[PDB]
Formats: C-alpha cells, structure tokens, sequence
C-alpha cells in the first residue's frame, strides 16, 4: 500500500521527449542551407558580369569591324572573423552523471541537449543576422554582410556603396532593385502596382522574375506583410499559382505558405519590419571557412553540421587545466555570399506591414 | 651561406603551447644553453682591439 | 578582351621561391654543436686548480 514504495524510490520513468517549442521556422537560414558550401578559403572570389558587349551587324561580305566585349569584375567577399560563439560549462561529474540519472534522452546527453538547444539559438540568431547585418563583425553584425547590407537598405543605399569589392557607383549593374514609395522611407500601402513594378524592373535588369525560372525566385516577407498584405492583394494560394501547376520544390516548400502569381512567398518573422526581399536563392548562398586541419591528435574539435528545423558549426572542447570542466563553445562563421547582386537581392523597403 | 644546415645535438623544443582557444595554435621553439668555459685562461683567449 | 579577364579574377601561379637568404652562419655554434653536452641536470660543476 501507499506507504510501502514512497515517492522516493519510486523512480518513474518519463517518455524521452524534450517539448524544444522553440524556432520552428529558420526561413532564410533553410532556404540557404543545403546550398551552402564550406571551403577551405577564407574569401569567396566569383565573377560578376558588369557589362554586355554591344553587338553590330555587317553585311555577308561587310568589314569586320571590331566590336566592344563586356566586363568581368572579381567580387570578393570573405568569411568573416567573427564567430557566433557559444560557450557553456558542464563538468565531467554531472555528464556522468546525466548519462546514468538522465530520465529523458535530451537529459541524458546534458551536453547533447546543450549543443541542441545553442543550435536553435544559433540558426534563430543566424538568421535575424542574414537580413540586418552589417558586416562590421562586433557580436550583433557577427561577420555576415546580410541582405541589408550586400544590397542596401534604401533606395539611395541601392547605390552610394560598395560590396564583394566592387563599387555600386561604378557598376549599375552591381546594384540591388530596392524601390519604396514615393516619398521614401514613409511606408505605403504595397498596392499590386508596387509589387508588379518591381517584377517589372527585375525583368528589365535580365534578372529571373516568373515564379519558376528553374532559378528559385523567392520573396522573404515578415510573415506579416505576407498575411496583412500580400494575403489580401493576390487574394488565395491556389489563384496565385503558376501557369501550369508546377510543384513547388523540396528544399522550398517547407518554409512557403503562399505564392505570388507563382514566385513563393518566404514568411520570416525574423524578417525585419516592413519591407520585402524579392530573392533568386541559386544566386545567394553561405559560405563557411572550414579549419578541418586542427589538431587531430586532440579530440577537442568535432565540427557537428547545423540543423535548423551542409553547414557544419565547430564544437570545440574550450577547456581549461581543470579536470572537472569541460567548458564547450560551439562557434559557426557565415558569409551571405550574394552573387551578381543585380539578380540575387530585391527590396520593396517601403510597405506598411 | 651555402653548405647543408648540419642538424645539430643542441636540441630545441618546439613546444605545442596550444590553449583551450580552438583558433590559435601559439607554438613555441625555446631552447636553454650555457656556454661552459673549462680552464677559462685556456678556453677563451682576446686580441681585443684591433682595427677592423 | 581584357575586360573579360580582370586581375581580380586572373589568379596567377607562383615560381614557389621565397627568397630566403638571411644570415645564418653560425661558425661559433658551428664549432662545439657538434659536441653539445645535454645534461639531465641544470648545473654544471667542474674543477679548477687555479693555485
């Protein structure tokens, strides 16, 4: 009877479920995952068409008169020196002891669970530092050069600037599509004036704008433009597909709830206020500098791949002469690589929400 | 300048003085001698002064 | 065409050289290296008849 068997030594066992009701939806983050690449190279070098050669016409006996070519440029960007640190302390007396106490399975790995839960904190934080980040590397602009800042933030930022190396003010082409209204910075109302002007001006750039180009033309949005705006305007999902009912994607589909006359709308609330990224996500990726070359007589480094429901992020045993600590630091670096940033980043900054 | 470098039997160590740090791999190369001269009248002898 | 090729892009090789040429003649350490004495202890006693 109760008495016998108290509460004590009746240790019962609990189902081996942690309830992490924490960052559900990484959208730029897992739109770029997957399509990451990790080199061994600090700086990301690529080419950037600037301009088109102009062509001419001779007759089929005419003289062959020379003709301008275009312009490459190297954009070169860089993994940046900051990391996204996070340390925590443990101790070796309370890993053990976890392995044998730990009731749920999250428990017990007390350092398992640790690293799982910076994971979510590290995507959640990697991803408020793809949108507004400037690239300045001091812990809140980690090292990533973000959208604001690869393209810019207004419509005179568009321009006024430089990235990758090269110049905006030199190289039109170099420039993002970022129009507002028509006084700026002053947040109207995105009628589908808006909207389609800004497609409009993405074709007139050369620049993928149908909903399926095979080169995945997304729009980030706040997750509240997206349902206050682009939800009335547009009206349905099913009246805004496109021509044939193409199948939206895998590695897209699980970050869309709405389309755009096709073009899938990516719903961030980690998307900053009002404003609207009109993305080709082949032309943006996230490079990682890889130190794979670190010690392996040491087991300290371990390089686990981050989740955020590849990218690796480096877990390093950061620890002390103490032999009853451990004291781990997971650490990942970044770089919002945005290729020929004509194409990769659009902004509609100025909606009211 | 031009002969093989001739390993010598002055060993230095080249000390691993790594950190809990995961970025920095702060090596060493020390080495600790003393120049022993046996019968000092017999082991160094100086002409001082001369004029180049 | 040289638009199409800008230096940035253009990565070129190297004679894989490093002129390294600094001063190393160690004739001092040349002499008596060949005859370090590495002892297992820090001092070094000997005897001197000095009278």
């Amino acid at each position: 009877l109760t008495n016998l068997t108290p509460t004590e030594l009746l240790a019962n066992k609990a189902v081996d479920y942690l309830a992490n009701s924490f960052l559900v939806e990484t959208p730029m983050l897992g739109l770029l995952a997957n399509r990451v690449i990790n080199q061994k190279q600090k700086a990301i070098e690529w080419g950037a068409k600037v301009a088109q050669g102009v062509v001419g016409g001779r007759t089929r006996t005419g003289a062959l008169a020379n003709d301008t070519q275009g312009t490459i440029k190297g954009a070169s960007l860089s993994v940046p020196d900051y990391y996204i640190k996070h340390q925590f302390d443990v101790g070796k007396d309370e890993i053990v002891n976890s392995d044998a106490t730990g009731k749920i399975s999250a428990v017990r790995d007390p350092v398992g669970t640790a690293i799982a839960d910076a994971f979510d904190v590290l995507s959640k934080k990697i991803n408020s530092v793809l949108y507004t980040a400037s690239g300045v590397a001091d812990a809140t602009n980690y090292g990533i050069f973000g959208l604001d800042a690869a393209a810019g933030t207004t419509v005179a930022n568009s321009a006024t600037g430089t990235y990758a190396g090269i110049s905006k003010v030199t190289f039109p082409r170099w420039r993002s599509i970022i129009q507002g209204g028509a006084v700026p910075g002053t947040n109207e109302a995105l009628t589908i004036a808006r909207m389609t002007a800004m497609l409009r001006a993405r074709r007139t750039a050369g620049v993928t704008y149908k909903g399926n180009q095979n080169q995945r033309l997304v729009i980030l949005t706040s997750d509240n433009i997206e349902n206050d705006v682009l939800r009335p305007l547009y009206g349905t999902v099913v009246d805004n597909q496109n021509v044939d009912f193409t199948r939206l994607d895998k590695d897209l589909l699980p970050y869309v709830n709405y389309m755009v006359k096709g073009i899938p709308v990516v719903s961030d609330i980690d998307c900053p206020a009002n404003k609207m990224y009109l993305l080709n996500l082949d032309k943006l990726a996230i490079y990682s500098f890889d130190q794979s070359d670190a010690d392996q007589s040491n087991g300290k480094i371990t390089y686990i791949p981050l989740r955020y429901v590849t990218l690796w992020v480096r877990l390093a045993d950061v620890s002390d002469e103490h032999p009853d600590l451990l004291k781990f630091e997971l650490s990942v670096a970044l770089q919002l690589v945005a290729f020929d940033l004509i194409d990769s980043i659009s902004v509609i900054r100025d909606i009211t929400q | 300048t031009g002969d093989t470098p001739s390993e010598s039997t002055l060993w230095v160590r080249l000390a691993d003085v790594s950190d809990e740090h995961p970025d920095l791999l702060k090596f060493e190369l020390s080495v600790a001698l003393q120049l022993v001269a046996f019968d000092l009248i017999d082991s160094i002898s100086v002409i001082r002064d001369i004029t180049q």
